């Protein structure tokens, strides 16, 4: 029983390393799409805003 | 291609709409026939409700549905199609003369080759027809097939008159389109003639964003949602309506009695099934809990051109609403809710009849009464 | 001496005068036409100057809608603002953007007395040098998020959660012990909620202190911008000259500034962010400005305030919000439970909540409150739930006096008297501490939580106690 | 034309099925993608296994493919489409390697390529 214990948290120890292992790479990705929609959203806004200025003239 | 149309009277189309003194607080229902809008999110005479949604959902389904399921009231019909294929009006018009359904509607069209300003002017043309009817006394339906097409015209349209640019290219005054039609469906007052215009405009999202232009104008207008969701729809819930967002600002008083006593229950059991499934060791009572939830969502769910009367529906609600399904396997629930009806298709007559005539619940002990017989008379799988 | 009509382009118009005689920016003019044969319609409609644009052109706003008109009507100018009428006149009717009753009882006096619709804002040297806290008679208003004179508070919510029934008893109770008035304006909102109110408030009676000014969605963006202005004109009369303290409701500040955007690309103006226009800070700051607190009297004001998709960064809600006091915040989960009313205690902010503006006791027992609330909050839901319950001492206590005190909150409102036999109670502040304080030392421990529902003072909870067989 | 009515009922309660698995399969995705296969419930696992199945199995093999692969390509009736996928949702062939299942024309194919894969 006391080897079974000493096994238990070896286990969960080892499953929750790769665990944070895995959300960290899910981030970086994430924040790879996150930048790419930023600056499509800055590219948009500026082209709305002089297209509607040059509507004037 | 049926001959002229002889008619004698014209009205503008563009008219302002009643003042705050000119109207009354919606209280009459309007029926639709499906269990999940008459129970979670009723509709009453007056009333602007949205149907928002995307593609692969069957709006037109529900809004067919709820034009047939008029037949036995007196209410007239109009649909106003922007923007869509002719042979889909065809077929839907097909349908709506299959079902008899041509004695008190009325259709108008503006499919996609026609140019932008009759998609424009569609609306306004189809209210306008409807309130000939409202001004005199009677009730009137009226379904914009959809209003991010009518939206799309509009922009084509101020872009070729070199009228300035606003956000997504729309023009500035997008909103007051919108505000201004919607605002002309009413419950007049008993001095007016206490005649009423109902509205059901269609929105269509891409990807199911609703946090986007159009669907925010319009969302501000209505007085509630009815939201149809895709994830929903692969998983079995085929009316797909997200009880979650979807809601309603008069619902309550466009109800009767007995659908209110009963309707409240259902809300909160269905919220609180779908508020703590999210983290499904566990607690004795949360099994079951969660058992009654699977319940409901296998009691909501109904086919196609099945319109079931108001009666039958507080029945099988109250059926459900004490727990006397919970003798009987998932699986089987919908069989249950196959069987019931028929039941009293000979059996409990005089109840039904008590339901019609009085719009209240009839003596309790024996609605339970019978449902016991049922259910001696009910197999198990 | 009169224009003619140039250019009709949707609701912007524009008009030509002779040499020397152009109106005042601000100014407005009237069109009175007959039709003269069949091809032609009346026309009753009201404009209001913008922009000089020279050559004796002016280019001007309509408050109606301007289908039937003619390139070559004639215009006159009045030679004022637009002027509403002020005085007792006006408490228990409805009025419009111009003034004029939508109600059946009749029509006002043309000799009465007429206030113009724009003026500048109260200088520095006449403004209240003091903080001055509001008395409300709520309970967790009073406690939690206290009210100012001259502030502005931002109400959050919306159906289900009964915000009119705070609107009528903020009414009731302020009209009857401040002896003030009210004043609604609706803008730009929906016309069934403004039938409803109307309603509800003759129901209740409180309409013989109020004025109604409604301007909805089915009207043009002329007079969606311009009715708030007319309400805040009714309010400053009482203020200026009976010198009492009034509260000003607003149904929509949002569309305010969203009809604003609506005009500004049609008199030829460069968009700004976000497809705004250019000047609108400069037009917030113009209307917020007016409502403070002067020598004679103040005027509060009640707002409500719409989120577009619920993003705050939107630049219509963060202008708006850099001029609020406090927020309130309705909550359905409180109402489902049965707490009226139904104010979150621990998402409502003030500015006043500060030990040398309410004073060191207030303040304490606020804090002492607020930190046992999110004790509750914190514990309830991790723990004792999903099987996990536990009965540590000072843990039962803490969730006991969390009960007692969250069911104190609760209100009997004078105007929810009509569907209960409760006549309902006005609270001042010091009470309402001293019970706070009370239930916190634990006094009151002795008690059922029933007895703690819909009470006044904390005294009449024991009497509720005392014939509930406790 | 995906109705009751148009199609038939088999075909329909079939097609129904085999989305509401997929779909499912979808929702477990970013779950098993950070913390894994082993914390998930035994009819998780077994929507699971019949999903890959049935994803593998929706592939074919094409006449006019030949000249990039070799195989020769492939024609299924609907009745053959049908039966097989009801076969699959019924756990008949839930012992096979998930890679049988792979660019094949019928069932039988998968029955024959399994096992000469050694199974
Ligand atoms: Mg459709």
């Amino acid at each position: 029983l006391l080897d079974a214990k000493a096994s238990e948290h070896a286990a969960r120890m080892t499953a929750m390393k790769n665990a944070t292992d895995n959300a960290n790479e899910l981030i970086r990705t994430l924040t790879l799409s996150y930048n790419r929609a930023r600056q499509a959203a800055i590219t948009q806004e500026i082209t709305e805003i002089v297209a509607g200025a040059n509507a004037l003239q | 291609g049926l001959g002229p149309v002889e008619t004698t009277e014209t009205r503008p189309i563009e008219s302002p709409a009643p003042g705050v003194m000119d109207r009354r607080s919606v209280h009459e229902p309007l029926q639709t026939g499906i269990k999940a809008i008459d129970a979670l999110v009723p509709i009453g005479r007056g009333q602007r409700e949205l149907i928002i949604g995307d593609r692969q959902t069957g709006k037109t389904s529900v809004a067919i549905d709820t034009i047939i399921n008029q037949k036995d009231q007196n209410m007239i019909s109009i649909y106003v199609a922007i923007g869509q294929k002719e042979s889909t009006v065809r077929t839907v018009v097909e349908t709506l003369r299959k079902h008899g359904a041509l004695d008190y509607t009325i259709v108008v069209t503006a499919s996609a080759s026609q140019p932008a300003p009759l998609l424009f002017l569609a609306p306004y043309a189809g209210v306008a027809m409807g309130e000939y009817f409202m001004y005199k006394g009677k009730h009137v339906l009226v379904v914009y097939d959809d209003l991010s097409k009518q939206a799309a015209a509009y922009r084509e349209l101020s872009l070729l008159l070199r009228r300035p640019p606003g956000r997504e290219a729309y023009p500035g005054d997008i909103f007051y389109l919108h505000s201004r039609l919607l605002e002309r469906a009413a419950k007049l007052s008993d001095a007016k003639g206490g005649g009423s215009l109902t509205a059901l405009p269609f929105v269509e999202t891409q990807a199911g964003d609703i946090s986007a232009y159009i669907p925010t104008n319009v969302i501000s207008i209505t007085d509630g949602q009815i939201f149809l969701q895709s994830d929903l729809f692969f998983s079995g819930v085929r009316p797909a309506i997200n009880a979650g967002l979807s809601v309603s600002r008069v619902g309550g008083a466009a109800q009767i009695k007995a659908m209110k006593k009963v309707a409240g229950t259902l809300r909160l059991d269905l919220a609180a099934y779908r508020e703590l499934e999210a983290f499904a060791d566990l607690d004795k009572a949360t099994q079951a809990k969660l058992a009654r939830g699977a319940r409901t969502v296998e009691v909501l769910k109904q086919d196609l051109h099945q319109p079931i009367p108001v009666e039958k529906q507080v029945l099988i609600i109250y059926a459900l609403t004490r727990g006397f399904l919970d003798d009987i396997p998932v699986e089987d629930v919908r069989r249950f809710e196959k069987e019931f009806y028929l039941f009293l298709d000979q059996n409990g007559q005089h109840l039904l009849e008590h339901i019609r005539t009085t719009k209240d619940l009839p003596n309790e002990d024996d609605l339970n009464k019978a449902i016991e017989a049922f259910k001696k008379t009910f197999v198990v799988s | 001496t009169r224009g003619r009509v140039i250019q009709v382009m949707g609701p912007v118009v524009d008009v030509k005068f002779e040499n020397g005689h152009l109106p005042a920016i601000y100014n407005a003019l009237k069109i009175q036409h007959k039709a003269r044969n069949e091809n032609e319609v009346d026309i009753d409609l009201t404009l209001e100057v913008a922009l000089h644009l020279g050559d004796d052109t002016v280019r001007t706003i309509a408050m109606a809608s301007t289908d039937g008109l003619i390139r070559g009507m004639e215009v006159i100018d009045t030679g004022a603002p637009i002027s509403v009428p002020v005085g007792e006149v006006t408490l228990g009717r409805v009025f419009n953007v111009l003034g004029e009753p939508i109600d059946l009882e009749g029509d006002i006096p043309a000799d009465a007395r007429r206030d113009p619709i724009h003026r500048p804002a109260p200088k520095f040297e006449e403004l209240a040098t003091e903080v001055e806290i509001l008395e409300t008679g709520i309970k967790v208003v009073d406690l939690l998020a206290p009210y100012i004179k001259g502030g502005k508070i931002g109400l959050f919510g919306g159906a289900g959660v009964g915000k009119t029934v705070l609107i009528q008893e903020l009414i009731h109770n302020i009209a009857q012990e401040h002896g003030g008035i009210s004043v609604f304006a609706g803008v730009g909102e929906r016309t069934r909620e403004g039938n409803d109110l109307y309603h509800e408030m003759k129901d209740s009676g409180v309409i013989s202190k109020t004025a109604m000014v409604f301007g909805q969605m089915n009207e043009p963006p002329g007079a969606r911008m311009r009715v708030a202005l007319t309400g805040l004109t009714m309010a400053e009369y009482f203020r200026d000259e009976q010198g009492q303290d009034v509260l000003l409701f607003i149904d929509n500040i949002f569309r305010f500034t969203q009809a604003g955007s609506e005009v500004s690309a049609l008199l030829g103006r460069m968009p700004s962010a976000v497809g705004y226009q250019p000047t609108l800070a400069t037009e917030m700051g113009q209307l917020q400005e007016r409502i403070t607190s002067t020598a004679k009297g103040s005027i509060t004001s009640i707002q409500a305030i719409y989120v577009p998709a619920d993003d705050y960064t939107d630049p219509a809600p963060a202008t708006t919000f850099s001029h609020l006091d406090a927020t309130t915040n309705l909550e359905r989960k409180l109402a489902e439970m049965g707490i009226y009313p139904a104010v979150d205690p621990l998402a409502s902010t003030s500015r006043a909540l500060a030990p040398e503006i309410v004073g060191e006791e207030h303040y304490q027992v606020a804090r002492k409150v607020q930190q046992t609330l999110q004790r509750y909050k914190e514990l309830q839901d991790i723990i004792a739930i999903l099987g996990m319950d536990e009965l540590s001492d000072e843990d039962k206590l803490v969730v006991h006096r969390a009960r007692r005190i969250q069911f104190f909150l609760s209100q009997n409102f004078h105007v929810a008297e009509q569907f209960t036999g409760q006549p309902g109670s006005y609270v001042p502040v010091k009470e309402t501490v001293r019970g706070f304080k009370e239930i916190l030392e634990g006094k009151y421990d002795h008690l059922p939580e029933d007895a703690f529902r819909l009470v006044g003072r904390i005294e009449e909870v024991v009497e509720k106690a005392k014939a509930m067989g406790v």
